């Protein structure tokens, strides 16, 4: 007899470990950081991982016999352990494209991180970088518009978008909101937006928002002769909720919509990306919930894997960090989001954390959102990092200037301005950055006054999550 | 406590629940659609036939709310508009057992102002039948 | 009190150790990392304050509102014993922080942007306290244990069921092939894996009509009820609704959903479908661990439950404590009992922080899956009782008989199990015994207790207490 | 009519007694889905009263436990059970997992017995986009019949409801909750009278009328005035009954009266006399209180009603001799003894408020 | 032998008053005024109302058993007399909130005031009050907009509303009614409105009216330059 | 390997699956129920009530998701509230096996707290009953 069925547990690497397999162009790839047990050869964790995320399970099961093993198999093909780590080794898996679902962001995670990171055998997982194949990139809608059709629907260019998140996060009314929306835009920002956890509330309900929103929207754009927008939160506790908030913005005629993708989830995601597409509408998308799975080095996934995804589940915006602000993000690493999430092509670069090439075979890029404890100072290096293909988000930084919101407003168009005439001019910003805004403060009152109340702050803490 | 049945204790609307009608019960009934100038009409069905069932539904869309097969049974000739003698209804309960003596039978009367069946009991089993109790044996 | 610019300490605002939390207050207890001179009060008010209503910087548009009525609260510190560097941060938010019926909105707020702040090294949400006038506004499961055993008519033993494997790669005739053996052989369910969803080997609609064919040959075979959990997890929530309305069209009692990667939007949508439709959902808890693992940063998974059940789910998987993934049993009984009862006391012992009164909310199936095997069945009945579901893939389709004697191996092990815990006999001392008599009776059982009498989990835990 | 000039200061009280609804006005309404004769001709039942059982404890009971008890009442042949009136969706038991179990014990009780079998499944609901979830399911399951609370759920849904039940064959049951805050004192309010008529022309299947002799007010005399009102075609002037006006109904359908609350089997004479044939007697506590159970209780309760029929017909006055009726069929039957002997000394004998 | 079914009547008071027990935060409370007939004493009166109002009815019932009667029973847990009524008394009665349906105030008369108005048991009863208790407060949807957000809506601000319902009640013409709401708002008023039993009738049907109504509301508003409505 | 018969190899839900109960074996089951407060209670069916079926579902639209006929069977007399006596309980048994010797019947208990069955077991099966193997014989 020829090989049968042999009931028992036997070692995944018996069949999961292929140390001799050459990666197809149209396989999933994952780069795994694994930290075994005690007593467990990495050999046979990067099999288990492998094994659990795709076809096998703890014991030998007879119906493998009715399909084909090694055609559907993932396979742990490569492992190399970590420099400067006793315990710790990139273990790389590759996964047929049979595997996955066509156009499901959803379908492809529950794959590759559904259960693999509770197992036993391990002591900590991250998932730091995934290869998504050109022939599954194309399974998927993609981002709606992407950042040349936005610059074109909005009539922008030549610059970073400027934006702006309303505060107090929560506690404002719906004309309230509306108030402080047309004070800022007025001023000379291109964008305000919801915060991220204003969807539906007692002290606001959306509807209510929505429609002085679009006031204030309106008369800033009649007052200043710019398109203005402002992210409309469609963030809602049901798919139904959902799709209504859009289809009001959608009623208004109003420009862009925003959307929390991890806390409602991709699925959701991919339907209003869906919608937003067929109705015309900018998404921007917020990564609230992200530093849950994505801060520490050891377990989680990184938040280039997070990104990709969303690029593939769709977004016009993705929030990238600032390196400079209140929240953690290293001016490499963040770069490298940006070139993930704008680029067509983006080159293996193990000294940048790019484990993979990724080819995005013309999939529109999105534009990187910089936000959060950023201000006037910082426009310089925020111009430097992320050139003009960006939005800078300043809510504090333009609802805390102490003369209002307009003047906070023109204060930030001023300075970047200002960096942006300098950077074509040819000065260089990373030497030059300081002259350049003390000169604009000189010139400018309202720059002026938000230079004077800001000059001292700096948010420079240890960095936890490092290459 | 004494368990009601559910094995072979199938009922027919009214009196079922009470003692067998006696040939005098039958008649005080008799008497009773007369008195009121109600018509008299009885009808039969074959055992098949006799209680409502669903079979036809099988047709439908989403229209099953109060249909069902079995309740239209057959006439015996036709009601007997005009009668006023019990006598006469009596003989006709004896015709239709006799024509049809392995069916069930039921004697009706109908109110033509109202325009409705204004009574009605089983006159008639087949000596077949064992789907039922008699009335000491509907609970154990 | 007017309007002054500039930066100042969140802790002049945040930081309330004086306040009387309010019965409607949602409470959440985060163990968190400060960065060396970062103190504790300061932290646990960014926290506070990010989370809540504050930002970076003071801005003018507080004083049109009240912040003393909106701004969240941290009222109290603890130091954690053991650890030089690790707070419990206590923080209270006002209900009317929060959507109704939204857990999107809860975690939005409470989690969305707090992890990730450079003045702190780790942070992790340890418990929530979800009041009765917030869980008031939740749909919830779409029916709960008592309804799903009166719908299936099952009483008196815990359910049984199986995930069809390999994972991936089999063929929709073959897939009902293997779910019409598995549960004529006496498992309750069977269920598609997590990530068997739509996909070019098998198309999810060709699927689910040959499991349909599966379940009523197998219920019409045993005079048992059958399900098969079918997978209505999708890329969108269109697709997701198509999948749940062929269930539906089919008749048959139970679908499931992956609420974590499919996300709680999603999620919600569908527990509201499954109550108008009738039909029961089975929660697959996929990506959890990225999440709950590590003790020092995340969320743990006592939240993630409590969150799934405000959602809506009939069954969720609460781990097994023996088998392949890590799950302590104290931590496990826990889960049990948040997702199961209306009322769980405080109990620092077993890491919950908070008094939780679920005020008639239905109570969610603990599903206890992975790595598990007829060894196994008295240490599971000792600790999950009969309103459980006990699932076993690898411990039915690894059967050396094929998968109707791997079911009826796992029946008689639960069923002996089941008559012996009735009988007085105390299965956290005699199990073995039980289950050794079992293995000596019935031939389907002596050959799964043959193959699998050396195999055990047995591993460091990482999420301690 | 009733809109602001009960509120006024200069008057003290104010109280609607009747309405003269005329026929050029009556013609503008739908009216009642199907009436007393359709209703009869659908259920294929003739020759007695109506028999039904609200399901009890009025709350608190799984839907499972609800299903169990209404087939344990509808196999000892009761014609209807039905939901409380209060009994809509609640964390104890959700309407959908009822109308399943229902829809189950419905039709388990009619292959049983072989007779037609139903359950008011109460549509009553917060909104009407909830209260007609509810009718589509009962559409859906086949079953005949629903019920809805008039006048909490209010005048605007029960119309549209009447209109739903009409378009789908649904009897629809009307349950008059909250009428005694409305018609209960003699001096300021809306007399029954008028509520009835209302609900006649807005449309059900079914009213209750009160009983007389229950627990709940309503003496024999105006009872008779609110069935002849919600059944006949024309009722002439008769200030001695409370009719101030000559109604004419132009042919719109009668409404079956349901008399319910507090009686048992040794009412059954004087609810027999009182309503004859065409009514709806309901025993909620009378059949789930009998000693012996809901089957037994019900069969005791049918024994009575056919003992009482067939004694009318036979020509005897149940008002002088119905307490010998009982009396000989409590003899007869085990399950009507049991009855009897619980609730012998039972009455609900007060001082009446609502006087003519 | 512990507490079984034991069939037939007993008092209402044996169960359903409860002078000892403590309101819980979720409860609803009801306050009945009550008279009760002649010779039935208050706690028996106050005991029947929550009864035959919760999960209560006239006899015994075994199916009781089958649930939890502590858990569900409505309670009368206080008895107050009225001040200069031999025969009046004010009955609290607690619900819990497992007892109704979220979001609908139709379920919740049903249960407080259904059917117990009229029990021959008692001559009059008048609901006095209710509480409702923030965990069932927050099942509702509410009010569309409220006060604030009104106000907001319309740009008015700093003293009273100002309105006017159109007379005669009935006998106008759709276009007699835009007429006088024309009038109405140009002098001053925020408001006008159809009065209440305004519908759709033989001499205005509705829908003329709505059109003639919003042409009306629009000349008011461009002549005075403030929000109208109507 | 032995086989799973699919012939004549109907299961009763719990218990099912193990050697049939002794009378010691019930009656343990017996001082289960009373050890736990619990409400015992029988119940039974004619053979052709006794096992799960779809024949309502004909009357119905889309709506038969967790529908089933036979799920209910029928009371024997009252659950058994306040009853701390096992051997009640098995004098209940003898007395409706005896009444039904040819139905099914099983004993079931109810917890009112939860307010579900927490128990129950098949009790009799009818001697002319062929669906079903013993246990030596449910594997070839
Ligand atoms: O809630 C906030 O804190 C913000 O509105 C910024 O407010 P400020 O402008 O006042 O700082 C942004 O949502 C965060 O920047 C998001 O973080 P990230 O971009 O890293 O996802
Ligand atoms: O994919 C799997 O591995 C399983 O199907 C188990 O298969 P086996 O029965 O063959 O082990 C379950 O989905 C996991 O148990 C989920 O883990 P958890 O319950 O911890 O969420
Ligand atoms: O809730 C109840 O009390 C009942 O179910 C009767 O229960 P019992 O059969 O147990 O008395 C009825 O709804 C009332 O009779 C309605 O009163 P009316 O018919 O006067 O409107
Ligand atoms: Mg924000
Ligand atoms: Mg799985
Ligand atoms: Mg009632
Ligand atoms: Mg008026």
């Amino acid at each position: 007899a020829g090989a049968g069925f042999k009931a028992g547990v036997k070692d995944y690497r018996l069949t999961y470990y292929t140390p001799d397999y050459v990666v197809r162009d149209t396989d999933i790839l994952a780069a795994f950081r694994m930290t075994p047990q005690p007593g467990v050869p990495p050999e046979e964790c990067g099999a288990a991982v492998a094994a659990e995320s795709s076809t096998g399970t703890w014991t030998t099961v007879w119906t493998d016999g009715l399909t084909s093993l090694d055609r559907y198999k993932g396979r742990c093909y490569d492992i190399e352990p970590v420099p400067g780590e006793d315990n710790q080794y990139i273990a790389y898996v590759a996964y047929p494209i049979d595997l996955f679902e066509e156009g499901s962001v959803t379908n492809m995670f529950t794959s590759i991180v559904g259960n693999v990171f509770g197992f036993k055998a391990l002591r900590a997982l991250r998932l730091e970088d995934l290869r998504i194949p050109p022939a599954y990139v194309k399974t998927f809608v993609g981002p709606p518009h992407g950042i040349q059709v936005e610059r074109d629907k909005l009539n922008k260019y030549g610059r970073g978008l400027l934006g702006c998140t309303i505060k107090p996060k929560l506690g404002l009314s719906a004309k309230n909101y509306g108030r402080a929306v047309y004070e800022c835009l007025r001023g000379g920002l291109d964008f305000t937006k919801d915060d991220e956890n204003v969807n539906s509330q007692p002290f606001m309900r959306w509807r209510d928002r929505f429609l002085f929103v679009a006031e204030a929207i309106y008369k800033a754009q009649a007052e200043t002769g710019e398109v203005k927008g402002h992210y409309l939160n469609a963030t809602a506790g049901t798919c139904e909720e959902m799709m209504k908030r859009a289809v009001c913005a959608k009623e208004l005629g109003v420009p862009i919509i925003m959307h929390d993708y991890l806390t409602g989830g991709f699925t959701a995601n991919t339907s209003l990306a869906i919608y937003c597409r067929d109705n015309g509408l900018l998404l921007h998308i917020h990564r609230a919930m992200h530093a849950v799975i994505d801060r520490q080095r050891n377990h989680g996934i990184h938040f280039r894997v997070l990104a990709k995804a969303l690029r593939m589940s769709g977004g016009d915006h993705l929030h990238s960090g600032t390196a400079v602000g209140k929240l953690e993000g290293e001016r490499e690493v963040t770069l490298s989001f940006v070139d993930l999430m704008r680029d067509d092509y983006v080159e293996k670069d193990r000294s940048r954390g790019i484990y993979f090439t990724q080819d995005w075979c013309s999939m529109p890029g999105v534009m990187p959102v910089a936000s959060g404890g950023i201000h006037v100072w910082h426009m310089p290096a925020l111009v430097e990092i992320f050139g003009d293909d960006a939005c800078l988000q300043f809510g504090g930084g333009t609802l805390g200037h102490p003369w209002g919101n307009a003047p906070g407003a023109a204060a930030n168009r001023v300075a970047l301005e200002a960096c942006t005439q300098a950077r074509n001019e040819g000065r260089d910003l990373a030497r030059e950055g300081g002259d350049v805004i003390r000169s604009a403060c000189k010139w400018s009152p309202e720059l002026a006054a938000a230079c004077e109340v800001w000059k001292e702050i700096k948010f420079e803490f240890d960095t936890i999550d490092k290459l | 406590m004494m368990v009601w049945t559910p094995v072979n204790n199938k009922m027919f609307e009214t009196f079922s629940y009470l003692p067998p009608l006696t040939d005098e019960q039958i008649a005080a009934q008799v008497d009773y659609i007369v008195a009121n100038g109600w018509i008299p009409c009885l009808e039969f069905a074959e055992a098949d036939k006799a209680y409502v069932s669903n079979e036809s539904a099988i047709r439908f869309g989403s229209v099953s709310c109060l249909y069902y097969d079995n309740r239209y049974w057959t006439m015996w000739k036709l009601p007997m508009f005009g009668c006023r003698d019990p006598m006469q209804v009596l003989r006709e309960i004896v015709a239709c057992t006799k024509a049809f003596p392995d069916a069930y039978v039921r004697l009706v009367a109908f109110d033509n102002q109202k325009q409705v069946q204004i009574m009605g009991f089983l006159v008639q089993r087949p000596k077949t039948a064992r789907d039922f109790q008699p009335a000491n044996k509907r609970s154990v």
